[PDB]
């Protein structure tokens, strides 16, 4: 339900940049850890999510490769490497958490975090 | 014989997909397939309505369905808070038929 | 413990397929499938016993079935008629071992 | 409603595979798959833990379960002198996520 | 009435021809409609048919590609159209529903139409 | 007395030998019968066997399109025709009965057999 992130912030193009993000609680079966990707002026989207219980990921087309979701164990906890920063890129993301599998809907995300900006510059 | 109360639920899980359910002596549920699953990427929730409040098992519940004609085959998850999430392979936009009976317990 | 009235029946469905079902408290059966499947096109009504009226469901049923040291996967749909649909691949002239649990609900 | 006893045991079958069981009126066992197989061949018994006394079938019972985010399934038989037997296909190194709801009657 | 039968005649080769078949009455489960053919003094044999619970079809290998079997929703009708005729097709054609799916056995097909009189000239 | 063993002894290379065992009964389902290879010195380990239940055969890599295993009926008997004896298969060979599936290990086999010398010689 609670959530709470760190990392991101400036970054220099083709750079690198760390999120993390770790849920208070476990709301249920199918728990999913993720983020969500909000470009300036456009519609949220969900751009990178695990699934807890049976390990396994979901990636967006446009950051396959280069983003990498992993989690730790007795810590309730997602992190997203992110390489090769484009320009495009920038935007502000939100953490997510949900139990019932990856949406793409916005709604019953039990967790949503306030969120954190992420500048790609020179 | 020994008769125990009988409740009845279908859903439209979504994609496609329907779900009948028969609930005995407010425990055994014994879910039939039914319909077409298409469009929906593995461990992504339902598109559909949710099992309603009576049906909600206790623990997750995988229910194993199978394609017809083929021998290919499927999961769903029925979740504690009533989401139903694919645990198939990656369906795109052709329809398959999906059959299949599974049971659980609520309590 | 509770105790309720059991029965037994043993159906050479055809096509090689054995099916041993148990009926428990006259609602609740379980499916056993043996032997090994051949020589049936999808879809197809398999050419041997049909199911005694005291097993017949009031409504259709499908049951998922395995075939062994493989991936491979079938279901078959035992009609209120007592015919059995053979509703996995078209299988060839080798047969294949054919086994797995399904229940059903007859009332 | 009526109330019957429950019993509930897990068993870590081995090779990564993981079995719920939940017997209900000393009779009915639902088996719920959990884990990731691994190592193991056609045929071969799962070098894990054996079905202890209370959940052991008068005979053996096939049980289908489904690999999640795949089209392909297994199954596995619980002998009656409680030894799991495996009957899918023949797993590499790599494990694969198990899941399934399989029931059978001990009595 | 269980089956009440349309169509059907008088053909040019190469040509096309439709044929009806609306049943008053379903039986049960795996409802199958189709058409069967009794070529003149030859073993009759299922030729076409239709599962309306699951929406799937059986040609046989004489007519595959040629004959197009299709439904239309509550109307519990089979329409069979009939392409590229060859004198060989002369036939009667039976109509045939049943419940339990597709089998070669005249056997238990609830509904038997009267038949049809097909016959294909140069 | 459970198993009872006969046949091998003394054969020329590339030559043939057979080996047979039968149960006195029966202990469960998966009923299984093979047979073990322990060479001078070396660990035993399961080389051949028959599921009654399945029709289903295990052979190890080394004596694979070599030897063969077949049953009769009504009469609980397995039997091992070697072919293509190499020098390197000169071994006691164990049979083995258990209800349970295929196993390596010297365990839940309800029969074991007090062995026979299988010798390759010039």
């Amino acid at each position: 339900v609670q959530l709470q992130e760190s990392g991101g912030g400036l970054v220099q193009a083709g750079g690198s940049l760390r999120l993390s993000c770790t849920a208070s609680r476990r709301t249920g079966s199918n728990w999913c850890m993720g983020w969500f990707r909000q470009l300036a002026g456009k519609e949220p989207e969900l751009v990178v999510a695990l699934n807890f219980d049976y390990d396994m990921t979901y990636y967006a087309d446009s950051v396959k490769g280069r983003f990498t979701v992993s989690r730790d164990s007795g810590k309730n906890t997602v992190y997203l490497q992110m390489n090769s920063l484009k320009p495009e890129d920038t935007a502000i993301y939100y953490c997510a958490a949900r139990s019932g599998g990856f949406s793409s809907n916005r709604e019953l995300y039990d967790g949503w975090g306030q969120g954190t900006q992420v500048t790609v510059s020179s | 014989s020994i008769d125990v109360p009988v409740q009845t639920l279908t859903v439209e899980a979504g994609n496609g997909l329907q779900l009948q359910l028969t609930k005995k002596n407010n425990d055994l549920v014994i879910v039939r397939f039914f319909g077409s699953v298409s469009n929906i990427q593995k461990g992504w929730n339902m598109s559909g309505t949710w099992v309603d409040r009576p049906f909600r098992p206790a623990a997750v519940q995988s229910l194993v369905g199978h394609f017809a004609g083929r021998d290919t085959s499927f999961h769903i998850d029925i979740n504690p808070n009533g989401s139903i999430t694919w645990w198939g392979a990656n369906i795109d936009k052709t329809p398959i038929a999906t059959r299949g009976n599974g049971s659980y317990f609520i309590k």
